[PDB]
RNA sequence: ACUCUGGUUUCUCUUCAGAUCGCAUAAAUCUUUCGCCUUUUACUAAAGAUUUCCGUGGAGAGGAACAACUCUGAGUCUUCCAAUUUUUUGAGGCCUUGCUUUGGCAAGGCUA
């Protein structure tokens, strides 16, 4: 869109979008990019499709790395979570008297 | 006004408007020449060493400062 | 100063945005190192979906958790570079094709 | 930049002023300026002769004021 | 650039027991309640040595700072942050 | 550095204040900002919070505050005087309310952190109520102001509306608990302070007016602030402050001069860094380097706000002006806390907070070092100075002026002042401070009063730490290897010291039960037990709540018991107590320390009781504040009064013991009125001894209670959930599954989130937080606090019911199950024996 | 409002890598349990130990770029205060004693 994507339309589809633009990228090595808020907002608006519109991590209450590590350690699994082999067998110790 | 920033922590002698002497470690000053002197001993006239402590001398009553000793360690 | 320019709302939106899209500047990562669907399977599986897609979700989560848990710090290295001693040797030539 | 002297603690209080030439005065404070000139109700003069001289509302230049003592409890 | 270091030490001396000498030779030792940019010192629980040697007890005192010759502050304020 | 120690000499330049608030209301972040302001070398990372003042592994990993942490720090005032502040960083979670109280007892003032977007919520209401109980000075800080700008984008007029609504609600809540009207809160009064602890914003009306003054000059910031809130408007034609708007579309003074600059300074940093930020930065005098402008939005915003608002002098002058110093604020502390009172000579000595007076410290905190084998006491010095390497006499919770057994002589080694993680060692500590004490861990158990030996032998103790909530959750704890049982036992002692409200009790069967307030509380307790104290494997039983025992009908016939001497015969009857009266005794509305006239007047007037019956009241239930009453009813025409008074005391201990351990559920008889209808006292003193009467009193109390149809009271938790609108219907179903009835569903003003308050049985409240959080995908969060005991459905004395194992029985069966299994957990008999 | 401040890019090399080297993620070897089991070679899946590989940061060294002044900052950098509160004055003159280092000092009373 010529109006919404004003800053990025010039360099959106280049091989390395802003390689020789010394303002945004340090040089030809193409590292340490510095951007501006308008172009970042434009990029976010364009990339709304690939990004989950989640504001905080409270969605991953029991569905994050810590919970999955706990499930693997406890030989059990969250319904949505993955199933692992037991961390330690404890076949005889699994069912105590 | 570096002419008395040259004199900070030097043990200075301050002759006052009544004639009293303030021998104290020159810690601070301002635009009104109010001095902060620490461990200040008053010398009056025979001479004596009435210890005071941290004297905030108002600038109105200060006549003349002069160094007594080098700054301590 | 006016209360809010046309960039104020965009910046406020950029505040609560995913990790790539909430940085004014940043470093450059290889295209290999950019999982575009990592956050896709890190969420709960949508309802009304078949069994196969769900098992795919748990399997992706299992592989991700195994990668994260068995991560080790990179070993100290003397930085010997490939493709850099080749051009030093009198056997390789550089071009652009 | 002349800030007023911080004297609402001492408003409507019985204070004994000391004035410049060894002088003394007593009365109720009624206000001030940034220059600490004080207006006084029920002013009793209290000279060093020893007999106490009431006036009433007086104004005292702040240059001449050495000290305030709030005789009343603030 | 505006306010000096000794008035900062005077503000740091509030609550402490300072002993202020005035222009008429009267020495006022007691708890400095408040102090301003000008050296107007509201102090309290004041032991007063006059020029003759008499000591009075004046429980609430406001000294005009013009008449202050000097104040002797506590040496605790030798470690105060504005004296560094 | 030495000035930090020297400032403790002056008892007025110290402020003992506790930072309390709801869960995650920026208290820890505020303390981190203060530390960064005072410590140049301490800086938070750009994305991760500083997490300072939180030293426990659980504190960092869970993210919820666990242990209240002491922070001693010197801060300059608005005028420029360096005051000394001691801060209790307290957990905001309701389950750790006890951890607040231990820091609340030794705190002169309270700083109540309230989130701007969230609202008051539950723990804030409980905190202000409880702080009103100790009559502490109250200040309010609406933290996270940025959430009204960067999250909700509310217009500044609506932002002022929200802030005023929150302030008015807090003031009304305080007026509903505190009779003294002096506790009104307003930013112009210096009570309310505004802050955003993430971006290091901390200003009151006075602080912002002083910023204006330093910007321009010759401005009276105090009088300017006194006109910077409310329906006041500003006229630039006359530069004059009026009570009416000079124009039609004018804005209020608070919006015009305070909210508006903040809104613009945030907007120019969040939206226009590269376009308009340099202009407004040079306008306000803030000079940021080229590198500093290259940071992300959040670190840059924090940096610019740090440069602009400068020091946190608003908080400092708030505490100075509204929170009394220990020297002046000791008198109410002694009046409410000390058992002997201010009337005694010791009371007068400790009210003055004299550094040269008799030594007296009040320790209410215990801290575990790395080893965990030697605890460190932490408490307030209320009189005298404690010295390192000095003999002291530590008293106990049960110590009285008679019983000297509870004391112990201990040598105090090196002692320090705890500044969060790092503590500065000091040779001595004057009065009014907060001090860590070493070498007194062994005799100190929870609350402790420390005094000097060989002097002040007429020294009592302070009142025991009273907690807002009643810990009802109970979990049995056993060792995996009984050969390692002593170690776990040792660990138990440690946790009993560490957690103020933790109650470790060994039952008859040998089960070591632990009493906790909630799920997270016990989770952290057992994590500490396994990983830090015992260092051995442990086993947990399935969680269960305690139960109380009550009656619902008058005893059918008067039940009698006799001494083994067969000469003392006591006959009693059983009745329930009136509504609210049990709550009145619970809340210390009426006390046994009242003279008979006052208590009789209360009973006869408010509750329509007979005057003679009101004068006939003997004692209260399990404790002095027990919710059960023991009332004499022997007619003077048949029973002598003076002779009965000899065994009245023994009958009192017997009744108290009977109420402590109920016949049905083995504990906690609640809301029962007992009347002694007949007394036959043996004429000789040796035939009416306590060892003879007290068991007889227990037996007669049991018979009277069991004859009347008993009931089991299960604790009902009051759970409020803050959730988006779409999740309210789901929360309704989740609460309906666990036999909970919904009371209120109020949308939070100034926010799109509802708050649903409901009552859920505590026995059915396990996993409710996790269920609700996972069922609504983290949108609905819940906190649980004990509300009130309620009659459980079912009849505990209907033996025709059969209890199916491993099955959730219906309501009419529940009571029977709830007692029978409970008996099995105590090792007791299968059924209650009416004869015994 | 000034003199000196001296660039950044890029190609290499040499060491150190603490930190998510890496907001990404492999393989092999070895050792334990394993699942298959029938011989190697592939393997099943968890733990543990190394290793190689695709990468990374910093430091130092050597080039080119290529210009170049400057950026920037050390600072004096420069364009106004006599009316109570400090720095544009209540200042100066007389009397008694203790000692006079016979110059006079100290205290008090004064007078203006």
């Amino acid at each position: 869109d010529p109006e919404e994507d004003a800053p990025v339309l010039d360099w959106f589809y280049d091989h390395q979008p802003l390689r020789d633009s010394r303002k945004y990228v340090n040089g030809s090595t193409y590292q340490r990019w510095q951007f501006t808020l308008p172009m970042m907002s434009t990029l976010y608006r364009l990339a709304n499709q690939l990004l989950t519109d989640l504001v905080d991590d409270n969605y991953f209450y029991l569905f994050d790395l810590k919970a999955f590590f706990t499930s693997k350690a406890l030989n059990m699994a969250i319904p949505g979570g993955p199933k692992f082999e037991p961390l330690v067998r404890d076949i005889n110790l699994q069912d105590e008297d | 006004s570096s002419k008395m920033l040259q004199h900070i922590d030097y043990r200075m002698r301050c002759i006052l408007q009544d004639g009293r002497i303030f021998i104290g470690t020159f810690k601070a000053f301002d635009k009104h020449m109010n001095l902060i002197l620490c461990d200040c001993d008053e010398f009056r006239k025979r001479e004596e060493k009435r210890v005071l402590g941290l004297v905030l001398l108002r600038g109105e009553n200060l006549v003349s400062m002069t160094v007594e000793g080098p700054p301590p360690k | 100063t006016p209360l809010y320019t046309d960039n104020t709302a965009n910046g406020i939106a950029l505040l609560w945005a995913p990790r790539p899209f909430n940085l004014r500047s940043g470093r450059t990562r290889r295209a290999l190192d950019i999982p575009l669907v990592k956050n896709w399977y890190r969420e709960h599986c949508p309802a009304g979906q078949p069994v196969k897609v769900r098992v795919s979700y748990q399997k992706l989560l299992k592989y991700y958790v195994l990668n994260a848990l068995k991560h080790r710090p990179p070993k100290a290295q003397k930085k010997r570079y490939l493709f850099r001693s080749f051009k030093a040797t009198k056997f390789f030539q550089s071009t652009k094709l | 930049k002349a800030h007023p002297p911080e004297l609402k603690k001492f408003m409507d209080k019985k204070l004994s002023l000391k004035l410049n030439g060894g002088r003394h005065v007593q009365g109720i404070l009624r206000g001030f300026d940034p220059f600490m000139n004080l207006v006084i109700d029920e002013c009793v003069e209290m000279a060093t002769s020893g007999q106490q001289n009431n006036i009433g509302m007086v104004v005292i230049r702040g240059n001449s004021i050495i000290m305030l003592e709030a005789l009343e409890r603030v | 650039m505006s306010i000096g270091v000794p008035i900062k030490v005077l503000h740091e001396a509030e609550g402490h027991i300072v002993t202020c000498e005035t222009n008429t030779g009267e020495v006022y030792r007691g708890k400095l309640i408040e102090a301003e940019d000008n050296m107007n010192c509201q102090m309290s629980n004041i032991t007063v040595t006059y020029r003759d040697g008499r000591v009075a007890q004046l429980e609430q005192v406001y000294i005009r700072g013009s008449k202050i010759r000097f104040l002797i502050l506590p040496d605790m304020l030798k470690n105060a942050p504005m004296l560094k | 550095m030495d000035f930090l120690a020297d400032l403790m000499d002056n008892s007025e330049l110290i402020r003992n204040v506790t930072l309390c608030g709801h869960l995650h209301h920026g208290k820890t972040c505020f303390v981190d900002c203060l530390i960064e302001q005072t410590h140049p070398e301490i800086r938070k990372r750009y994305d991760q919070d500083l997490c300072y003042t939180d030293i426990l592994f659980t504190e960092q990993e869970r993210g919820v505050g666990i242990k209240s942490t002491p922070v001693t720090v010197v801060l300059p005032d608005t005028k420029g005087k360096s005051y000394l502040f001691n801060i209790m960083d307290t957990p905001g979670h309701v389950n750790f309310s006890d951890e607040v109280t231990a820091g609340l007892r030794i705190s002169d003032g309270v700083v109540l952190f309230i989130d701007a977007a969230e609202g008051v919520m539950l723990n804030t209401e409980r905190l202000i109520k409880h702080a009103v109980q100790e009559r502490l000075a109250v200040t309010v800080c609406i933290n996270k102001i940025d959430r009204l700008i960067l999250e909700l984008k509310l217009p500044p007029t609506d932002a002022y509306y929200k802030l005023r609504h929150i302030v008015d609600e807090v003031n009304g809540l305080i007026s509903m608990y505190s009779t003294d009207e002096n506790l009104i809160l307003s930013p112009l009064l210096g009570n309310v302070c505004f802050s955003s602890s993430q971006y290091s914003i901390c200003f009151t009306l006075g602080s912002f007016a002083k910023i204006y003054a330093d910007t321009f000059g010759d401005i009276n910031y105090q009088e300017f602030a006194k006109r910077l809130w409310g329906d006041i408007y500003f006229n630039p034609k006359t530069r004059k402050f009026t009570k009416k708007a000079p124009t039609s579309s004018s804005q209020r003074s608070f919006v015009e001069f305070i909210l508006e600059p903040l809104y613009k300074i945030l907007a120019q940093v969040v939206g226009d860094v590269d376009t308009s930020l340099p202009r407004t930065l040079d306008e306000l005098g803030i000079h940021l380097t080229k590198e500093e402008l290259k940071l992300n939005i959040r670190p840059l915003l924090r940096l610019v706000c740090k440069k602009f608002f400068g020091e946190f002098t608003g908080f400092v002058d708030m505490c100075v002006q509204h929170i009394p110093s220990p020297k002046v604020g000791a008198k109410p502390k002694i009046e409410h806390t000390y058992t002997g009172g201010v009337d005694s000579d010791l009371g007068e000595a400790m009210s003055d907070c004299d550094p040269d007076g008799p030594l007296m410290c009040h320790t209410t905190k215990m801290y575990s070092t790395d080893d965990g084998v030697q605890f460190h006491a932490f408490g307030r010095v209320l009189s005298g100075t404690i010295h390192a390497g000095q003999p002291v006499k530590v008293l106990g919770e049960n110590y009285t002026l008679e019983d000297e057994e509870d004391s112990q002589i201990c040598t105090v080694g090196r002692l320090w002042i705890s500044v969060a993680r790092y503590h500065i060692e000091v040779n001595r500590v004057p009065a009014g401070n907060w001090v860590l004490i070493e070498g007194v861990d062994q005799p100190i158990v929870k609350t402790a009063t420390i005094t000097e030996p060989r002097g002040n032998e007429e020294a009592q103790i302070f009142r025991p730490l009273k907690f807002n909530t009643t810990s009802v959750i109970k979990i049995a704890v056993e060792p995996v290897n009984p050969s390692e049982l002593p170690k776990m036992l040792d660990g138990l002692r440690k946790v009993n010291k560490s957690y103020p409200s933790l109650t470790t009790k060994v039952e008859e069967s040998g089960e070591h039960v632990i009493l906790g307030t909630g799920e997270l509380y016990l989770d952290c307790v057992m994590h500490d037990l396994r990983k830090m104290y015992s260092e051995i494997d442990i086993k947990v039983a399935d969680p269960v709540v305690t139960f109380c025992e009550t009656v619902v009908e008058t005893s059918s016939l008067k039940c009698f018991a006799e001494t083994p001497n067969k000469k003392n015969k006591i006959t009693m009857i059983a009745e329930p107590l009136e509504k609210g009266l049990a709550e009145d005794i619970e809340n210390e509305v009426v006390q046994i320390t009242w003279n008979r006239k006052k208590l009789g007047e209360f009973f006869q007037t408010k509750y329509d009781w007979d005057l003679l019956a009101a004068r006939s009241i003997w004692a209260f239930g399990p404790d002095a504040t027990g919710p059960n009453i023991l009332v004499d009813d022997t007619l003077p025409s048949e029973v002598d009064k003076a002779l009965l008074g000899s065994v009245k005391d023994s009958i009192v201990q017997g009744f108290q013991w009977g109420t402590r351990e109920g016949p049905l559920c083995d504990e906690l008889i609640r809301n029962v009125k007992f009347k002694i209808l007949d007394a036959v006292v043996a004429q000789e003193p040796l035939h009416r001894g306590g060892g003879q009467i007290i068991p007889t009193a227990r037996r007669v109390v049991y018979s009277a209670f069991l004859m009347a149809t008993p009931r089991l009271m299960e604790p009902y938790y009051f759970v409020e959930v803050q959730a988006p609108a779409d999740c309210v219907s789901a929360v309704y179903t989740v609460l309906a599954r666990r036999r909970g009835h919904v009371t209120q569903d109020a949308p939070i003003p100034g926010s799109p989130l509802y708050t649903i308050k409901a009552f859920i049985p505590a026995i059915d409240s396990f996993g409710f937080e996790t269920d609700l959080r996972t069922h609504t995908q983290g949108q609905a969060f819940s906190l649980s606090v004990f509300h009130h005991w309620q009659i459980v459905p079912g009849d505990p004395l209907d033996k025709s019911i059969v209890i199916r194992p491993l099955e959730p029985q219906p309501a009419p069966h529940l009571a029977r199950e709830f007692m029978i299994k409970t008996r099995r957990r105590k090792g007791l008999s299968e059924d209650v024996s009416i004869s015994k």
